């Protein structure tokens, strides 16, 4: 029933997911075990989006797992949740990426992903209907970048008319931890233009920003950044699980939001995050969620808003409440604040109401936003990927596998255009 | 950011009332281990949802049939 | 009579019919459940003979009177008269699930402890002090004024409200339905008490 | 003998088929498993039809390509009524694109409908017209709703043909993409409706709130209210009055022209359990906030525009003379204005069955109602806003992209803008005296 | 063929209310019995004070 | 100080539905005031009514502004807690020995506290008799018990009070009345007892045989006919403002003292449509039909049926006018003149006419059983 598949590759990949199918199989009622044990009727009618089930009553997950080393998919079955996952959709190496984007996608990479694009492609056909298709991986890395980029290309060649979701966890300078990041940076987001939906680009610095002065809390972890990950990936399906008052699929998200071809990156955000010592002591109402999820520091990207003009946002409401409010408050931030919309597309903001939230909260909110403020992202990529080869330092490895500086040339300047043609629309005028 | 600093691992009380103090008291009171569980798991969910209030309601659909007058089952005249 | 292998040869004929009607990437457990519901307007959890010969009559399955009898008794082992759809269900799937030493079916023959509400609930308690499971036990004797061993609806709302626990509806639902099996209207609270202290 | 076919298409039209259903039901006393206790005139026959032996089936029909609304009605307490193979539902949704719903998966699901249609028309014997609740800014109800539209009108021809359509409101609203759908959709229901009644949502906002008290109004509220002024129009051709009024009486009276025949809707008295019964609830002042401009639940204001033809339903223990009365007063206030060549904008029925209330509603228990289905040259404000809405944003081509890569030609856009110019010329032409 | 139906429900609404006014005249008079009873009292009553 | 806040429930008219408020207590000076769930507006603020304490229990009906309410629940657990204490209930039984002091036995019961909450007079068979006691069988005082029981009529009771359980037994007095008049004289038996298997009343010993006797005889499954004639008799209603102030003892008492045979009574709650049918004899007769007939639905009455050879009449004679206070001047020593206190409020009610006592008999025991 318009079931969607899972393909998650890298460390960071493994790891989000990892937390991911915790989220999901605690709203769905599903023990580690895997045997169902949850409350609600409404949680089985569309348990098959996400889960299949096998002879003698057990529910798996549809996920993929991809790495070129046993270093992280050991850990992940040895941990919480690590018995769900089928052993026959591991798939991995022996040798490792190294974090070179050649090497992922070029030698090993290429001899390697015969075997999965098999696990893919029996997995799709065994459902009854796809509806697409969801990614999470890494852009500053080896594998992730290198590999992922190369199966996308893969199955869109193959399956032209499903939709195809990323979640991109691309590199901030501020978080410095690799010296290579520059150059398998761009290459990924050249080829992630052509052939991906919907791109999500998640920042650790905005990640570890809010855990720091939302939550409050003293030291954070990657366990903690990863939920909030998960949780806004759940909340962006929704619609497509529960029943509501106005339904919202993925196909239904990027027609209100894609006015054009190649503006399809987007920035993300989730409502309410409230500290666990204050909790009881602010009220939950519509007018304080809409505040929050506007708030400029709320988002995972590192980009101000306030640098940009809104070309279209959309926000997936859940829970009990009036849609009149939602309704009312959309149209009232959408006034006071009209120097941040573009003007030459009326009502550029979609809103969605699904019934069920999720378990202990009463009303939550995600908000998927298409600004121009994603240009720093590729702005400042840039000004370091330029900086480090107009010296050619740090490229015989590319080059000595198999790689030519004409399409390091050809991915910079495709991506520059991007950046061009992408705040072109704020000095527009109608 | 001198957080951790001058206040290490100690259960209940106060503390030493210097920097993030207060928030990390409810946070170690309502589990056990209120500051980052050296590597006693920690879960991430209550520390970054929080309290939950679990409830199910109903889809609003399922909303229209059910409805009842209490007065019009009087035997009237 | 029916007493001999004819009672068990009608669950194979029930059991085809239900496999046909089985939709794809599902088991006959719940391909036989929402016939029930179907049926059911109180969706309280409970149904009688009528509407269990009903539901057997949409599959297909049309038996004379004395042959279903049978088959309401065999599962009405309390004869109470009201039979839980969650055993029946249940029951088939594992009788489509096959045999096989590997693997274990699962599944469900019997309303589970809810677990988690009561856990809560122990744990509450302990804040209170020494004497607070000899409260809960004191309220229910003094809200039970009559001395009959069981208490109704409204009266169990206000002994857990009395100790100063505010369950919501769904906390209330989980717990009311494991306790009273079959809708009898009351549950025993000296069953509730024994499973909340411990062992 | 009489019967009416009522077609349910989109999220919105089966959402308010919900409350419509409900009101009928309990307007005729039919339990929600389908049993009628009684305790016999055939004043059901109109909705339901018997089926030998006990239970009624109503003669309805629901569409969507989401299973998502579809399966939550069939699981609800209306589990037992509706006919199992009249609820069609699809297998992907349209996903709020016009083309979507109108040339690639909308065209495998309107041979299931049309021969569900033909057995109901077969099984029916005395059919008046079809009822058509349909959202117009969305994907799968535009673009099947006209296909439906174009189909019916070449496989039936001259049966009339109600549309009770939802358009965008002028400043809240959903989606982003809706100007283009709700053109193409006015492009495809101008010549194949013969009536049609403008129901947008913010104006219904207005109206439970002010009426109501209520600052947390819901799509429920509005359904029941549109529920109620479909069963005060379809009241008279099933229940015994002093004057009553058939659907073909009210063409002849509310159509000047064959490409003028959009109309709004109003209703009076709404009015809570607890202001109700200290006001005197007079026919001579509902009337009066009948034609109150800020009553009515469309978004214009009619003071900008003429009358052309006004039909007033009274519905309870209405007097004929009190009536009279009330027009006359009605006709000789000054802020309401008639056109010239209208003499005689009146067309009154009268129908002796109190309304009837659903429990734990809003509405209060009233004696006397009136609902008053108007056409008027004030409609045009919500083209001329519409018109300015799309071509905004058509100069720059967003999202054509998704329209003409699923198969539509660009060319249609074009077609859809001129029909809209022509017919707001039309309607400006019109309102001049002569 | 339906008017069989409606001949014999006007028939019935139509000795009920005949049947209605026999009832009501025999009550009627026990209205008149009373007052008459009670009216004499009161003058025996206030004959006594 | 402290405060008692419970839930009321009261049916409009002109508005079919029905709507629910608060009624919070001040019981430091005796003070009402009123708050609804709904559109949260105070109803009716501080203004004292003078409420008495021992009416407010669950299902009680007191009249406030001419708007009759209803308590159905109570709303918080300080409240519950008060009033949880008075829910016991108990099985007081009238044995056919001391039918004629059925009126002081009635009296002293009212003086104890105690609250008669339901009552009825029937005649026990023998099959059902035989039934009930049946945990005797083998003791020889099982068939002697059986024997009396089904002689003649018998008056069953439920009592809803403190402790009433054992409270009805202490005042009961010993099982033996033989023994009852040295040990404690002023007791039901050591006043009312001849032998040991002729003792003047019964009573619970456990709240199980209470389960076991109060569903055999007040449930709706119950197989016991409401034994009365319909020949030459006339029917008494005891008003509810007399079983307020517990004078229902004084008057049962004094009308079987006069010689007048009783056959039946049972206690009865009425709707305002079902009183208006009653008094349709009055409907538009002198006596300003309205607030009798409003107050007649007002709580509780007893209905009682009177037999005599010249039944209608004679006990007319001493019930007197329907005035009181004119009664008092004239007829000093009549019912309405010693019991009633003005028009509306007069006491006892007997019908007037020689030929309508049969009907107006069998409207009590056969149309509204
Ligand atoms: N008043 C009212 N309007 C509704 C309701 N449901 C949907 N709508 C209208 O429908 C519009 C959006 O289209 P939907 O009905 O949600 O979806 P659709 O028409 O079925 O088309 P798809 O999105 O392709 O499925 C909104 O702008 C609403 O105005 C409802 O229950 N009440
Ligand atoms: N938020 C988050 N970031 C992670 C996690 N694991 C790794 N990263 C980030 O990923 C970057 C390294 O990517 P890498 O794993 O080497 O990519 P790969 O070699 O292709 O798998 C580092 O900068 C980390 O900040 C995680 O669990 N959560
Ligand atoms: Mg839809």
């Amino acid at each position: 029933m318009r079931e969607i598949v899972h393909i998650q590759g890298g460390q960071c990949g493994n790891q989000i997911g990892a937390k991911f199918w915790e989220v999901i199989s605690d709203e769905h009622g599903i023990d580690p075990t895997g045997t169902y044990h949850g409350d609600s009727d409404l949680q089985l009618e569309r348990i098959n989006v996400y889960y299949n089930e096998a002879t003698g009553g057990r529910y798996v997950p549809r996920a993929i797992l991809m790495d070129l080393e046993p270093g992280t998919m050991d850990s992940v079955r040895a941990g919480p949740f690590g018995q769900l996952f089928r052993p026959d959709n591991f798939v991995f190496g022996q040798t490792g990426a190294g974090n070179n984007w050649a090497k992922g996608h070029y030698t090993e990479g290429a001899e390697l992903i015969d075997s999965v694009l098999d696990v893919v492609r029996k997995e799709a056909e065994g459902c009854d209907c796809l509806q697409g298709f969801q990614i999470t991986h890494s852009l500053g890395g080896g594998t992730g970048s290198g590999m992922g980029t190369l199966l996308i290309s893969k199955v869109r060649e193959e399956y032209p008319d499903r939709i195809m979701e990323t979640f991109s966890v691309v590199p901030s300078p501020k978080v410095s931890d690799t010296v290579v990041e520059p150059y398998n940076a761009t290459l990924s987001v050249h080829q992630l233009v052509e052939n991906a939906d919907e791109c999500m680009v998640i920042d650790n610095e905005a990640l570890y920003d809010i855990c720091f002065r939302t939550l409050k809390l003293t030291t954070p972890t990657y366990g903690d950044l990863n939920h909030l990950v998960s949780a806004a990936m759940s909340g962006v399906t929704c619609c497509l699980r529960f029943p509501g008052q106005l339904n919202s699929d993925l196909r239904k998200l990027a027609v209100n939001l894609i006015p054009f071809p190649r503006l399809h990156f987007f920035m993300i955000g989730f409502a309410p995050l409230t500290s666990r010592g204050s909790q009881q002591y602010r009220a939950l109402t519509v007018p304080e969620l809409t505040q929050q999820m506007f708030d400029a520091k709320n988002m995972m990207c590192a980009a101000d808003p306030r640098h940009g003009r809104y070309l279209t946002a959309s926000a997936l409401f859940r829970g009990r409440m009036s849609t009149k409010e939602v309704d009312e408050q959309m149209l009232n931030v959408q006034n006071k604040n009209s120097s941040y919309f573009v003007e030459w597309i009326p009502n550029n903001i979609k809103s969605s109401i699904c019934d069920i939230p999720p378990k202990g909260l009463k009303m939550a909110v995600t908000f998927v936003g298409n600004s121009t403020a994603i240009q720093e992202m590729f702005k400042r990529v840039a000004e370091q990927f330029t900086a480090m080869f107009r010296r050619k330092a740090f490229l015989h490895w590319y080059t000595g596998e198999g790689m030519d500086e004409m399409e390091f040339t050809e991915a910079e300047s495709n991506m520059n255009d991007l950046v061009s043609e992408y705040q072109q629309y704020q000095d527009a005028t109608a | 950011t001198t957080l951790e600093s001058y206040n290490k691992q100690l259960q209940k009380g106060q503390g030493t009332l210097i920097g993030n103090w207060w928030e990390e008291r409810e946070l170690r009171d309502v589990t056990g281990i209120g500051r980052s569980a050296h590597n006693s798991v920690n879960d991430t969910n209550e520390r970054t949802m929080g309290k939950k209030f679990n409830h199910i309601p109903n889809t609003t659909n399922s909303e229209y049939g059910k409805g009842f007058n209490k007065a019009d089952q009087l035997p009237r005249t | 009579y029916v007493s001999p292998e004819r009672l068990n040869d009608l669950e194979l004929i029930l059991y085809e019919k239900i496999r046909q009607k089985t939709l794809p990437g599902e088991d006959e457990g719940r391909t036989v459940y929402r016939a029930f519901k179907y049926f059911d307007i109180a969706e309280k959890g409970v149904i009688d003979i009528s509407q269990f010969k009903a539901a057997l009559e949409k599959f297909g399955c049309v038996f004379d009177d004395k042959e279903i009898h049978a088959l309401f008794s065999k599962f009405d082992v309390n004869r109470s008269g009201k039979i839980c759809y969650d055993e029946f269900c249940g029951n088939f799937a594992r009788l489509g699930s096959g045999n096989n030493p590997n693997v274990n079916p699962v599944f469900k023959l019997a309303r589970e402890v809810p677990s988690p509400i009561i856990n809560k609930l122990n744990a509450d308690l302990k804040k209170q002090g020494p004497f607070a499971f000899r409260s809960l036990s004191k309220a229910c004797q003094k809200a039970d004024t009559f001395l009959n061993g069981s208490l109704s609806h409204d009266e169990f709302k206000w002994v857990i409200k009395e100790i100063g626990f505010s369950l919501t509806k769904t906390e209330f639902d989980n717990l009311f339905k494991f306790f009273d099996k079959n809708y009898e209207g009351k549950v025993i609270y000296s069953v509730f008490i024994d499973l909340v202290r411990g062992q | 003998m009489r019967e009416v076919i009522s077609i349910h298409v989109g999220q919105g039209g089966i959402q308010v088929g919900n409350a419509c259903w409900e009101l009928f039901c309990l307007e005729h006393g039919i339990q929600p498993d389908g049993q009628m206790p009684s305790d016999g005139d055939d004043a059901f026959n109109t909705f339901f039809s018997e089926t030998g032996a006990g239970k009624h089936v109503p003669r309805a029909v629901f569409l969507d390509l989401e299973p998502t609304v579809i399966d939550e009605v069939r699981t609800g307490t209306y589990r037992q009524l509706f006919h199992p193979e009249q609820l069609i539902s699809g297998k992907e949704d349209a996903a709020n694109n016009f083309a979507r719903g109108h040339y690639t998966i909308g065209k495998e699901i309107v041979d299931l409908c049309l021969d569900r249609i033909r057995k109901l028309a077969d099984n029916c014997t005395g059919l008046q017209g079809f009822l058509v609740f349909n959202s117009v800014g969305g994907g799968t109800g535009s673009g099947l709703g006209s296909l439906l539209l174009e189909r019916l009108s070449v496989d039936y021809g001259k049966k009339s043909k109600l549309g009770f359509t939802i358009y965008p409101s002028p400043q809240v609203s959903t989606a982003v993409v809706e100007p283009y759908n709700s053109i193409l959709s006015t492009h495809s229901l101008l010549e194949h409706t013969d009536v049609a009644v403008m129901l947008d949502n913010e104006a219904i906002y207005d109206i439970c709130r002010r009426n109501l008290d209520i600052e947390r109004p819901t799509y429920t509220n509005l359904n029941r209210l549109i529920a109620q002024v479909i069963s005060s129009l379809t009241a008279s051709l099933r229940f015994d009055g002093a004057l009553n009024v058939d659907i073909t009486e009210f063409q002849t009276n509310l159509v000047p022209y064959p490409r003028i025949h959009f109309m709004l809707s109003s209703y009076a008295p709404i009015i809570s359990a607890e202001k109700a019964y200290h006001e005197q609830l007079s026919v001579a002042e509902i009337t009066n906030s009948a034609f109150e401009p800020a009553n009515m639940m469309a978004k214009c204001d009619p003071r900008h525009g003429k009358y052309m033809a006004c039909s007033m339903m009274y519905r309870g223990d209405v007097v004929p003379k009190d009536v009279n009365a009330s027009i006359a007063t009605i006709k000789t206030k000054r802020t309401i204005q008639f056109v010239d060549w209208c003499p005689t904008g009146f067309k009154v029925g009268i129908n002796y069955q109190p309304p009837t209330v659903v429990p734990g509603g809003d509405l209060a228990k009233v004696m006397r109602a009136v609902c008053m289905i108007s056409n008027s040259t004030a409609i045009a404000e919500v083209f001329s806003r519409l018109d300015h809405k799309f071509d905004l944003m058509y100069a720059k081509r967003a999202f054509v992209h998704w329209y003409v890569g699923e198969g539509m030609e660009e060319g249609e856009f074009s077609e859809a803008r001129e029909d809209l110019a022509a017919l707001e010329k039309d309607y400006e032409e019109v309102g001049i005296e002569t | 063929n339906r008017g069989k139906a409606v001949n014999e429900g006007n028939y019935i609404k139509q000795r009920l209310a005949e049947l209605r006014v026999r009832s009501q005249r025999a009550l009627n008079e026990r209205r008149q019995k009373l007052a008459t009873l009670l009216g004499r009292e009161h003058e025996q009553y206030k004959q006594e004070i | 100080d402290i405060r008692y806040i419970f839930i009321v429930e009261w049916f409009d008219t002109a508005a079919s539905l029905i709507r629910t408020y608060y009624l919070t207590y001040f019981t430091q000076d005796k003070t009402i005031e009123m708050y609804d769930l709904k559109n949260k507006k105070v109803f009716l603020k501080r203004c004292e009514y003078a409420i008495k304490d021992s009416d407010l229990y669950i299902g009680s009906i007191l009249n406030v502004y001419s708007r009759q309410l209803k308590i159905v629940d109570f709303a918080d657990v300080f409240t519950r807690s008060k009033f949880q204490n008075i829910k016991e209930k108990t099985f007081a039984m009238i044995k056919p020995d001391a039918y004629i002091h059925i009126g002081k036995i009635i009296s002293i019961i009212e003086r104890s506290g105690l609250q008669i909450s339901n009552l009825k007079m029937t005649k026990m068979s023998q099959e059902d008799a035989r039934e009930f006691y049946g945990e005797h069988k083998g003791k020889p005082f099982y068939d002697g018990l059986v024997n009396f029981m089904s002689s003649d009529l018998i008056v069953g009771m439920e009592l809803v009070g403190d402790n009433a359980i054992k409270r009805w037994r202490e005042l009961l007095g010993p099982t033996n009345t033989l023994v009852a008049r040295e040990q404690a004289p002023n007791s039901i038996r050591g006043l009312f007892g001849t032998d040991g298997t002729r003792n003047a009343c019964h009573g619970s010993d456990s709240p199980g045989s209470a389960f076991r006797e109060l569903n055999f005889f007040f449930a709706k499954t119950s197989k016991l006919k409401t034994q009365a004639f319909f020949n030459q008799c006339t029917c008494c209603v005891i008003k509810p403002h007399i079983v307020k102030q517990n004078q229902v003892g004084e008057v049962i008492d004094m009308i079987l003292s006069e010689g007048f045979e009783i056959s039946a009574l049972q206690t009865f709650f009425l709707d305002r449509p079902t009183a208006e049918e009653f008094y349709e004899v009055y409907k538009g007769v002198l006596p300003e039909f309205n607030a009798i007939a409003e107050h007649l639905t007002s709580g509780m009455c007893y209905a009682l049926e009177v037999r005599q050879e010249n039944a209608v009449k004679s006990f007319r004679d001493i019930a007197g006018p329907h005035d009181p206070e004119i009664a008092k001047v004239i007829r000093p020593n009549t019912i309405r003149a010693r019991f009633g206190i003005d028009r509306v409020k007069n006491g006892i009610h007997c019908t007037d006419l020689e030929d309508d006592g049969v009907l107006e008999v069998e409207y009590f025991f056969n149309a509204l059983q």
